[PDB]
């Protein structure tokens, strides 16, 4: 379990700051949200979809599994990368996410509690 | 658990404005997107206008451009669909379909896609 100053060192660094017009703590809120920071989770879906990674990608439209029909594999790389320990993948197709165009709002715990919130309050206190 | 009924159609002549109005029920919060299909006769279903339901954004098919517009309110988990200048083309079945899930801007129009459906309302244009 990563720590949330180092997850929000660690999102700085990967170039996911000023990104679509977000700060970190947009970001550090979805990721604890979504995983707890915890990158090994690993989620299920009603439809059969998997989520991999610290973000909680959907694999039905964002990862290749194979073991969903008809996906999109918008990401364009195989879920087990996102699955990975290190948030590298997970950024770089976060990224892509956030660029579909609705923004964060994709992700549910962002809209959920991430959304009109005091989320730069995440990295406050980080010497970052 | 998203039931998706339809309100409205008819008989509208050329020119007429026809508002379609769509509603979801029981878990409404899951839902995400919500659009029109028009089954036309002897066509395929496809869809007519997109429509986001928390950004708000609208997406629309080239035929309709710049006459059919799409709306939705938050509180009543509604959304009804404007129409203008119709013509004989227009008359086919309309469908409301909605899904569970986050789509892709270039899938909201996909039927696929949804994962919900409702009766279609047939629109008819004298």
């Amino acid at each position: 379990v990563f720590g949330r100053c180092e997850l929000a060192a660690a999102m700085k660094r990967h170039g996911l700051d000023n990104y679509r017009g977000y700060s970190l703590g947009n970001w550090v809120c979805a990721a604890k949200f979504e995983s707890n920071f915890n990158t090994q989770a690993t989620n299920r879906n009603t439809d059969g979809s998997t989520d991999y990674g610290i973000l909680q990608i959907n694999s039905r439209w964002w990862c290749n599994d194979g073991r969903t029909p008809g996906s999109r594999n918008l990401c364009n790389i195989p879920c087990s990368a996102l699955l990975s320990s290190d948030i590298t993948a997970s950024v770089n197709c976060a990224k892509k996410i956030v660029s579909d165009g609705n923004g964060m709002n994709a992700w549910v715990a962002w809209r959920n509690r991430c959304k009109g919130t005091d989320v730069q309050a995440w990295i406050r206190g980080c010497r970052l | 658990d998203v039931q998706l009924v339809e309100n409205g159609g008819g008989c509208v002549k050329a020119g007429g404005s026809l508002r379609l109005s769509c509603a979801a029920s029981g878990s409404t919060d899951s839902i995400e997107y919500m659009t029109w299909f028009r089954q036309a006769p002897g066509k395929a279903r496809e869809g007519v206008a997109a429509l986001y339901t928390h950004t708000g954004n609208t997406y629309y098919t080239d035929s309709v451009k710049g006459r059919f517009t799409i709306s939705q309110d938050k509180a009543k988990n509604m959304a009804y669909l404007r129409m203008d200048s119709v013509k004989s083309e227009d008359t086919a079945i309309y469908t409301c379909g909605a899904t569970r899930k986050a789509v892709p801007v270039r899938f909201a129009l996909d039927q696929s896609s949804y994962d919900y459906w409702g009766q279609g309302t047939q629109v008819m244009v004298s």
